[PDB]
């Protein structure tokens, strides 16, 4: 059912 | 016992460098127990989301705690690690211990893969055997070996994300080949198992090429593309290589590279990352920078 997607923004820890 | 994991987490907040000296029996216990759990589970892990994935740690213990600090300590989250836990860094002993502890405590929500630096061939020389011999004894290092040989080699998340330390292999046609190799086993000089832990993606290479390391191969975007298609997959997750920002894409976002140990060695002057994979199989990246 589910497929791979990427959140465009990354965040600094 | 929860005593060992408690003592390991105790140095949180302390200035970076303070050791945690377990008894060899505790450590031996950690090995032998986690060893038994590794052979309990498949060599090719059928994993599920959501989970956080980390790359090379290479003994940088205080950076690992930072990752757990943000990502939530087990079982606040699930964890896959892509190998390379020891060598180069100052505190390999603490790093592998804390991990094996969690592996023992939450064997269904905490997962470890074998990286190229999980061999007697490479623990020797690159710093781990030296640490064992200085803080403990040779006999204890042999124990670790016997435990490392039982480590899982690869993992697949929800039949879509292929995870391994190094990368693809020319000898890799079917996944059942990964299930064939019986553990305990040492990594060979050449072959499927070695390729999985040593190989690299390369922009300039076309097909299968030589590796600057001196062992295994480099591979190109074509192989990645045709591999995913042939196996009903969307992404290849791997570590093994130093990349600034912590993560770096290859092909058209078909292969990501994860490195989780900031300012590696150093100098190199890089950053670390981890993948937050949620239930919708959406990946997000969180970056660690070298501390003050
Ligand atoms: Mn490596």
């Amino acid at each position: 059912n589910a497929r791979v997607t990427f959140a465009e923004a990354a965040e600094i820890i | 016992l929860d005593s060992i994991i408690g003592r390991l987490l105790e140095v949180q907040g302390s200035r970076p460098g303070k050791n945690v000296q377990l008894t060899e029996n505790e450590i031996r216990g950690l090995c032998l127990k986690s060893r038994e759990i590794f052979l309990s589970q498949p060599i090719l892990l059928e994993l599920e989301a959501p989970l956080k994935i980390c790359g090379d740690i290479h003994g940088q213990y205080y950076d690992l705690l930072r990752l757990f600090e943000y990502g939530g300590f087990p079982p606040e989250s699930n964890y896959l690690f892509l190998g390379d836990y020891v060598d180069r860094g100052k505190q390999s002993l603490e790093t592998i211990c804390l991990l094996l502890a969690y592996k023992i405590k939450y064997p269904e929500n905490f997962f470890l893969l074998r990286g190229n630096h999980e061999c007697a061939s490479i623990n020797r020389i690159y710093g781990f055997y030296d640490e064992c011999k200085r803080r403990y004894n040779i006999k204890l290092w042999k124990t670790f070996t016997d435990c490392f040989n039982c480590l899982p080699i690869a993992a697949i998340v929800d039949e879509k994300i292929f995870c391994c330390h190094g990368g693809l292999s020319p000898d890799l046609q079917s996944m059942e080949q990964i299930r064939r190799i019986m553990r305990p086993t040492d990594v060979p000089d050449q072959g499927l198992l070695c390729d999985l832990l040593w190989s690299d993606p390369d922009k300039d290479v076309q097909g299968w090429g030589e590796n600057d390391r001196g062992v295994s191969f480099t591979f190109g975007a074509e192989v990645v593309a045709k591999f995913l298609h042939k196996h009903d997959l969307d992404l290849i997750c791997r570590a093994h290589q130093v990349v600034e920002d912590g993560y770096e894409f290859f092909a058209k976002r078909q292969l990501v590279t994860l490195f989780s140990a900031p300012n590696y060695c150093g100098e190199f002057d890089n950053a670390g990352a981890m993948m937050s994979v949620d239930e919708t199989l959406m990946c997000s990246f969180q970056i660690l920078k070298p501390a003050d």
